[PDB]
Formats: C-alpha cells, structure tokens, sequence
C-alpha cells in the first residue's frame, strides 16, 4: 500500500548522417 | 542505352506521372508506347536521358522492412515504425490494395520514396505458447467417468440447443468451478474438456493463471493483470477458435479484487464461447458472491482415487510396452497383458493395505484418539506419477547392475517408499495449513497432527 | 551443460520491476526446442528461489529441483575431514598423545571440534525470536552454520599456528588453536544478522506456526 517513483535507463542507440 | 530507374507515385489525366528519382520528385511524359492506365501505384518504372518513362518493371524486394502500426481511414496510407522506434506514414502499393493485412506485420518500405510494396511472412512463437496441445482425451483420465459426464453436461449441452435458449431468449451458463481434493487430477480435467471441445468443431487455446502468482499486493497492479488477462482473452474470442480461460489456486485470493473479477467476468459473459473453469479446494474459504446465481453456476466436486481409478491409472502409466521379467512371465504362461494387470492389482492392493508399511501419518484429536492414516489416504495422481518415474528409475539400475531386464513388484515397493518419502515434506510441515488440509477432507478439526 | 549461476539476477520476474522484461520468453522456448536433444542439460543455481519465476519452474523446462540444507553434526564432521587434511603439520605434543597415529589424533580434534562447535552452551547462544502467542524461541550458531565457516574456522586456526610458530618457533598445530578460531569466528558472526536468511526464517515461521515479532542478537 504504498507508491513509487521511476528512475529511467536509457539505452544506446546512434545514426549516421 | 544507359537507363535509369524510378519508382512510380500517381498517375494523372494529360499522360504525366510523378516519379521519385535521385532522391527528386519529377514529374514525367509517359511514352506512347507504353499506356498510362496500366502503370500500378508504386511500381518501378524505367528512365531515361530524356527524362521519359518508357517501361514499367517489377515491385522492389530489397530495402528496410517495418512493422505496420495501422491503416489509415483513407485505406491508401498506413502508419508504420522504423527500425529506429521512428514512426512513418507510407502510402501502400498496389498489391496490398483475401487477404486482409492486420497490425504486427512485416513490410518493405523505401523511407525516401514514401512507399511500402510488399509484406515478408513472419512466424509467431507466442500462439504456440499460449495455448496448450488437446493431448487430453477422456480415455486419458481415469476413475473420474461421472466428472465427465458432468462436465459434458455443463458444457456441450446448450451447444447442441443453442437456438433452443435464441428462442427463448436466454443465457446458457458458462461458469464452471471444480473443487475437490489437493492437487491430483483437477486441472486435467480442464484439459480433457478443452480438447473434447476441439473435437467437436472439427484452432484450440488454453489460457491457464495461477493464483498465488497474480497477486500484486502493492497497490492495485493485480487488477491491472486481471485486466491484461481478460482483454487477451477477447482477443483471442476475436478468432473463431474455442479458448478456455483456466485459473488455478483461487482459494489463496478471498474493498478488494472481487468486484473487478466480477466485472471482468461480466464483460466476458458475452462471448459464450469463453468457457472460465476455476479450481479450489476450500470452498468454505471462497467468497458467496462468485458463487451467486449467474455467472459461475455450475459447481463441480471432484476426488480420488476409488482404488480402480489408480489401477487405471498405473494402466496408463505402466502399459503393455514396459519390459517385464522372465520369472514374473513364468507365473503367467507369457501373457503380458494379463501379468501387467496382475502386477496392477498387487500394488494397488499392497499401497491400499493396512500395514505397518503404511505409518505416513498419526493423527491426534481433542480427546486424545491417535490413529494412524494409511498409504490410501492422501493417495494422488501426481504422487502415482512420480512412483511410475522413480520404479522406472530403480528398473534401469537394477537392469544396469543386475544385467537382467525386466519390472519387479520390489521395484514398484521401492519407488512407492520412496516417493511417500520425498512427500512428506512438501505438503506437511505439520504446524502451518495441514489442519484445515487434513480437516477438510475428513470432516472434522484435528487438533494436532504428527509424522511417523 | 549450461550452468545459470544467480538465477536471481536474470530469469526472475517481470511483473515486479519497479529488455529485461523481455528475457524470459526467448529463453523458455529457447529451452522447449532444445528439449529434444538427448544431451543437452540446464544447470541453475540460486540463493533467493522465490524471486525466480514459477513459469521457468513449471514442470517441463525445470523439473528437478534440489535442496542443499544446512550441514549437520555428521556433515560438520564430513566437511572437517575434507579439509583437516594429515599433510597439515602437527605439533608433537598432540602427536605423541597418539603415538604417532595421525589418523586418531586428527579424528579424535575433528569429533571433539564438532562437540564444541554443536553443544548448547550458554555462549553460543545467537538469536531470541519473539512470538505474540508463544513464550520466545532461542537460536544458537549451529542453526545457520555451513560449510564455508568450517573452512574459515580450519583457516583461521592454521593462521593462529603460523602466527605461533613465528613467536615460540614450535611448528605444528594445536587443539587450543582450533578452540579458539571457534571462539574467534562465534564473536565474528555474533553481532552480524547475516547468516539469516529468508529460507531460514520460512523453516522458522513452518516450524513455530506463528510470524516472528521481533528478533534479538544476544551478547554477554
Ligand atoms: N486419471 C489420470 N490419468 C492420468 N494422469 C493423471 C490422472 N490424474 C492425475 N494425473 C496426473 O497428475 C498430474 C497433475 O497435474 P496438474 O493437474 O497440473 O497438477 P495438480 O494435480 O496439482 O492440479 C498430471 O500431470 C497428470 O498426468
């Protein structure tokens, strides 16, 4: 009975041009 | 003659057409050689110095491929995503212009030229998952015949009278809770009607939940699973083939999750070929309000094994095909089935014997009355199982050391030992839960129970 | 043979995250189709079995499953036979109370080790549970002991001989140094609760039939 907060993980990603 | 290529947007009334090349749009004079209604939206056409379009070739095979999101109202656009969680709109070619594309699919798309052209079949793991293969037949369990005839009762009936309950405008009951003993044959018993269910539309999914595993105690998650469950499960009602929606180990579970099941179950009322089986074996510890008059009607009260059941059991279990050993054979002339039904009976006489073998368990009441419960009681056809496995087990050393083939009722002796060995432990630590585990089969609350 | 070691870290659940939700699909049928080979076999092991998921667990994939309890007086003595070793030297003044028998005298300090180590004495008294209808319970070190505090009490000893050795310039080894790595790894471990573990507290709980209340690190 209680509530949470979310800490993110970001994930790689890249492009080219 | 050096050629270039283009790929085809639309055509137009005064015989030009828009191609994208080099990365351009240009708008194009169609040769009269070639006719201008033939061209196909999204085919590759040929070019030339000129600029003229002189010849039309095949669709492109080659390129990136996105899943398709949705088809646009128009029904000449559909929104996809790239490979990069970047989302395109595309107009669709002429092909895609049954069958009918549904949302997850695979297509080729030119991202520069703005078109998808054709769809890459994909196979999915997740239905075979799923559902579970109708391996039950009826003749798959035993000594439960009137189970099955009461389930063919609440189930196959309105089938056969559906335009009997049309006419009379009606509901046919789709609520089915089998309750009975700890676990031994309760939930092959949902198999068994799943796949007499496939039988007769003669393609079959069995959703199976349990219960101590749905809860999300925290804060109202469990009523979003339940949610995610049951919109699964219509989406799966959406496809013409029968789904039975299983939960197991619902006497765990009961201001509450009960009036979200409620509605769930009220939503699902209208696909009555949804059939929702449950599984308890406390029905003094499950809430009246599921059992109201409605929705789960139907009660069903299993048990085990009348002895008989457990011979038809080591029957399935222990068929003609096992090896046998020559000097069992001798008292038998040869015959293998009837010295299989011989060994059959001498171990379920021997198990079901009020021996000094079978001190499984010493009961305590109130008053001091300590009897003693036998290998009968408690008997399962798990429990069964695992004997067959372990006197397999003991037949292969014995047949490793020895070097002579064959069963032996010392096998099935030993592996019955055993096994009450090994199930001693699991469902009786004898302080927590066994009380009510004892009392409900037998009648009455024991005070203390002990192992032997 | 593929050995999963810490089972808790991946393959455990995925409704409770608070991609990695997206790791146990592949594998299970991963582990269906493989299935049909006839030698290939899957190897886990885990110290939190709860956090593991029971799909993985259902019968099929995962279908043996193996306790490995807690050592026991027999076992205690089993695993010091396994390390108290006779290539270990031995100082002349246990040796001699054998005439020589190597075997006897490290039998006889491994029995006498494993008295000490399993009797209810008033100081190896380690935890008192509470019970709100029960008195209290009392744990003592023997209840979470294991083999590799046996290792580090035959090392720690093994320590206190070479420090001993560097002092007096006696080599060999002595009961009083097996005492008193005992006494050393009891103080050690009195006031850390780790040696509990949420199987321990489950046997625990099965075994009073009651929920623990509170729990209390005894100390002189
Ligand atoms: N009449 C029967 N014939 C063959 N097998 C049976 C019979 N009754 C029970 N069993 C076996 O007992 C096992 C119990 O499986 P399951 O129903 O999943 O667990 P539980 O009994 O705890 O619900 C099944 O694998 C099934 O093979």
């Amino acid at each position: 009975g209680s509530m949470a907060q979310e800490q993110t993980k970001r994930g790689g990603g890249g492009g080219d041009d | 003659p050096p050629s270039g290529y283009g790929v085809l947007l639309a055509t137009h009334d005064d015989d030009t057409v828009d191609v994208f090349t080099s990365g351009r749009k240009m708008r194009l004079t169609c040769s009269p050689n070639i006719d201008a209604a033939s061209l196909k939206k999204g085919q590759t056409v040929r070019l030339n110095e000129a600029l003229t379009v002189v010849e039309a070739g095949t669709f492109e095979a080659v390129g990136e491929i996105s899943t398709l999101r949705e088809i646009l109202a128009d029904g000449h656009r559909a929104l996809v995503v790239g490979h990069a969680d970047e989302e395109r709109v595309v107009w669709l070619a002429d092909p895609l212009i049954p069958r009918k594309l549904r949302p997850g699919d695979s297509l080729l798309v030119d991202t520069k030229a703005g078109y998808a052209f054709e769809r890459i079949p994909k196979a999915e793991v997740e239905d075979l998952v799923l559902e579970e293969v109708p391996d039950v037949s009826y003749a798959d369990i035993g000594g439960l015949s009137r189970q099955i005839e009461q389930i063919r009762d609440a189930v196959e009936l309105p089938f056969l009278h559906k335009e009997l309950y049309r006419e009379y405008s009606l509901r046919p009951p789709k609520g089915v809770l089998l309750y009975g003993p700890p676990g031994c044959g309760k939930t092959l018993i949902a198999k068994a009607v799943a796949n007499s269910l496939a039988k007769k539309m003669a393609k079959s999914y069995f959703l199976n939940i349990k219960g101590p595993e749905l809860l999300n105690k925290f804060v109202g998650e469990t009523e979003r699973h339940i949610r995610l469950i049951f919109q699964r499960a219509r989406e799966k009602a959406s496809e013409g083939t029968p789904v039975i929606v299983f939960f197991d180990e619902m006497d765990s579970i009961f201001t509450t999750v009960v009036p979200q099941l409620l509605s769930e179950i009220d939503g699902v009322e209208g696909l009555e070929n949804v059939i929702v089986i449950g599984a308890s074996n406390r029905e003094d510890m499950i809430d009246p309000a599921i059992l109201r008059p409605g929705r789960l009607d139907v009660k069903i009260k299993i048990e085990r094994p009348d002895a008989e059941a457990a011979q038809d059991i080591y029957s399935k279990y222990l068929t003609e095909f096992l090896p046998v050993h020559a000097d069992d054979l001798a008292e038998f002339d040869g015959d293998r089935s009837a010295c299989i039904k011989a060994m059959i009976e001498k171990v379920v006489d021997r198990m079901y014997a009020e021996i000094d073998d079978n001190r499984f368990l010493e009961v305590t009441y109130a008053n001091g009355d300590k009897e003693v419960m036998y290998f009968k009681d408690f008997n399962s056809g798990a429990m069964i199982q695992n004997v067959v496995d372990r006197a397999k087990k003991n037949a292969i050393k014995s047949v490793l050391e020895t070097g002579q083939p064959g069963l032996r009722i010392q096998h099935l002796l030993d592996s019955i030992v055993d096994e009450f060995a090994e199930n001693e432990d699991l469902p009786n630590t004898t302080n927590p839960d066994d009380w009510a585990r004892i009392s409900g089969k037998k009648g009455e609350r024991i005070v203390y129970i002990r192992t032997l | 043979i593929v050995f999963f070691d810490e089972m808790d870290s991946i393959f455990r659940t995925r409704g409770t995250g608070v991609v990695e939700t997206t790791v146990v699909p592949q594998l299970l049928s991963e582990i269906d189709g493989v299935e049909g080979l006839e030698n290939v076999i899957v190897i886990g092991a885990s110290n939190r079995e709860d956090m593991i998921d029971p799909a993985i667990l259902r019968p099929g994939r995962l279908d043996v499953k193996i306790k490995i309890e807690r050592p026991d007086a027999e076992a205690a003595q089993d695993i010091y036979s396994k390390y108290l070793t006779e290539f270990l030297p031995v100082h002349a003044d246990d040796l001699a109370e054998f005439d020589g028998d190597r075997s006897a005298c490290i039998k006889a300090m491994i029995e006498k080790v494993v008295d000490r180590m399993y009797a209810e004495i008033d100081d190896n008294r380690f935890l008192e549970v509470t019970y709100a209808n029960g008195d209290k319970e009392v744990m003592y070190f023997k209840d979470f002991n294991s083999g590799a505090m046996i290792q580090n009490v035959v090392d720690r000893a093994k320590k206190n001989a070479i420090k001993s050795v560097l002092e007096t310039g006696q080599p060999g080894l002595r009961i009083q140094h097996l005492l008193d790595s005992i006494v050393d790894e009891f103080a050690e471990n009195e006031d850390l609760p780790n040696t509990t573990n949420p199987d321990d507290w489950a046997r625990i709980s099965g075994k009073k039939g009651e929920r623990i209340v509170y729990i209390r690190t005894l100390v002189t």
